[PDB]
């Protein structure tokens, strides 16, 4: 069982926190209307951050070990990062087709 | 790269049953929900009902509450709607659209993702009682300048009639009206046309009417009277 | 829930539609599925072009077309979510603002044919009028008419952008025998048009 919180209405230039909470493996991925689930930001646990290149270094995923808890820090947002967010080769590892459980999403609306 | 395509329905009797199909293309149907939009023959829209992968992810509109069912198979990614009890207000155009598989849960003050993409959709009529439409003349009020003449397409049941003039050669001027249900509870239109006065005596007007309901064609010449 | 239900505007002009759960906008034109325009109350869902916007003047949701051009002419509809329902806006009909222009009024008395089988149609006919409004007044014998009439009117015309409508006055056989006058009067404005016919000729 994964959950998240965070999600709000954000201004163009904004920035906006979204968190994770758990019960092995950590990713970051996003759903706007009328496109396909995108991978946004991943985290292996067992070292290290990859990241799309729709996120020009704006977002930085951190974890919390003591607390069972993943964040995605969301800076310099944009309307085209308005989406619900939801919670292996390195090559293949920002693909939706890879992960066992998901959260049921936080949306997050960027909106001049 | 996304496809719905619709199927099923038309015509059934009122306490009959039919069922909708939604089959879907181009994307992973368990992320998502299927739902049913109709829209009643020149009316708004009204959404109906929908499903999402978990099949206690259902809900329907007071209006069909207990008469229809939503269920769906991801196997080949398709969604049904089975529709029963079927009254009058069921006669609508039937769409299928697509949401967020768990939009109940995201909907909120600032978010809403509404339906992205949607079918072609598919007629549904009830058709209770059937009855064929009397056409009588509208004849040319002159004999110049212009002349209007018509067609009253009177005392059918149910919708609808469709009205061409000589076939569809004429087309130019031509103004059918939409049907206004009369207190008798059966349906009544006009369609008319405007023509040069000086065409009544070389010129044939016809006005074709076709209910399909009752496989009833009338072809109806207008002269001047 | 709630919104402006109809609007005649011109290519260029700036246009407002309000609606009475963040808000979502449907495009339909006639015969064509709807397509969805702005969802979470302001977002431009993918390919709708930028002279659409929406947001949320107060505690009521807005859609603005800052530039209507011709394939805007459309019913827009707003969607919301309450509890674990959807519904839809009654919906707004943008349509073609154009000149004013006069109905021409066509009387036409019921056919030899329907009266030999007891019912008497009377249809008053408005033709290639603008604006839409008007008030129709069946005449038997000069009094006037009530609870016996019908009205049906056609959409917008593709080439002049005008209306047409059909005035439906029906009678018993009998009633009609019984009377020799026949008026429909159509009102626009300061301008009242009466058109008639004497029965039997």
């Amino acid at each position: 069982q994964l959950v998240e919180s965070g999600g709000g209405l954000v201004q163009p230039g904004g920035s906006l926190r979204l968190s994770c909470a758990a019960s092995s493996i950590m990713t970051w991925f996003r759903q706007a209307p009328g496109k396909e689930r995108e991978g946004v930001a991943a985290l292996y646990t067992h070292t290290n951050t990859y990241y799309a290149d729709s996120v020009k270094g704006r977002f930085i995923i951190s974890r919390d070990k003591a607390k069972n808890m993943v964040y995605l820090q969301m800076n310099s947002l944009e309307p085209e990062d308005t989406a619900v967010y939801y919670c292996v080769p390195v090559r293949f590892a920002l693909d939706q087709s890879s992960y066992d459980y998901w959260g049921k999403g936080t949306p997050v609306t960027v909106s001049s | 790269e996304v496809q719905l395509v619709e199927s099923g329905g038309g015509l059934v009797q009122p306490g009959g049953s039919l069922r909708l199909s939604c089959a879907a293309s181009g994307f992973n149907f368990s992320y998502y929900s299927i739902h049913w939009v109709r829209q009643a023959p020149g009316k708004g829209l009204e959404w109906v009902a929908y499903i999402s992968s978990s099949s206690s992810y259902t809900s329907y509109a007071d209006s069909v509450k207990g008469r229809f069912t939503i269920s769906a198979d991801t196997s080949k990614n398709t969604a049904y709607l089975q529709m029963n009890s079927l009254r009058a207000e069921d006669t609508a155009v039937y769409y299928c659209a697509r949401g967020y598989q768990y939009w109940q849960y995201h909907a909120s003050w600032y978010w809403n993702g509404g339906l992205d993409y949607w079918g072609q959709g598919t007629l549904v009529t009830v058709f209770n009682q059937i009855k064929g439409p009397s056409v009588f003349p509208l004849a040319p009020s002159s004999k110049g300048g212009t002349a209007a003449l018509g067609c009253l397409v009177k005392d059918y049941f149910p919708e609808p009639v469709t009205v061409s003039w000589n076939s569809g050669a004429l087309t130019s001027g031509v103004h059918t009206f939409p049907a206004v249900l009369q207190s008798s509870g059966l349906y009544s239109l006009s369609s008319v046309v405007t023509v040069p006065s000086s065409s009544l005596g070389t010129q044939t007007y016809i006005c074709n009417v076709n209910h399909k309901p009752s496989n009833t064609k009338v072809d109806k010449k207008v002269e001047p009277k | 829930t709630q919104s402006p239900s109809s609007l005649s505007a011109s290519v260029g002009d700036r246009v407002t539609i309000t609606c009475r759960s963040a808000v979502a906008w449907y495009q339909q034109k006639p015969g064509k599925a709807p397509k969805l325009l702005i969802y979470s109350a302001s977002s431009l869902y993918s390919g709708v072009p930028s002279r659409f916007s929406g947001s949320r003047s107060g505690t009521d949701f807005t859609l603005t077309i800052s530039s209507l051009q011709p394939e805007d002419f459309a019913t827009y509809y707003c969607q919301q979510s309450s509890s674990s329902l959807i519904t839809f806006g009654q919906g707004t009909k943008v349509e073609i603002k154009r000149t004013v222009a006069a109905p021409s009024v066509f009387i036409f008395p019921p056919s030899d044919s329907q009266l030999k089988s007891g019912t008497a149609s009377v249809v008053c006919l408005l033709n290639n009028f603008y604006p839409r409004e008007a008030k129709v007044q069946w005449k038997v014998d000069n009094a006037l008419q009530s609870g016996n009439s019908q009205e049906s009117v056609t959409e917008q015309d593709s080439k002049d952008s005008t209306y047409s409508l059909s005035s439906t006055l029906t009678l018993s056989k009998a009633d009609y025998e019984k009377h020799k006058v026949y008026a429909c009067e159509v009102t626009q404005g300061t301008t009242s048009v009466t058109k008639s016919f004497n029965r039997g000729e």
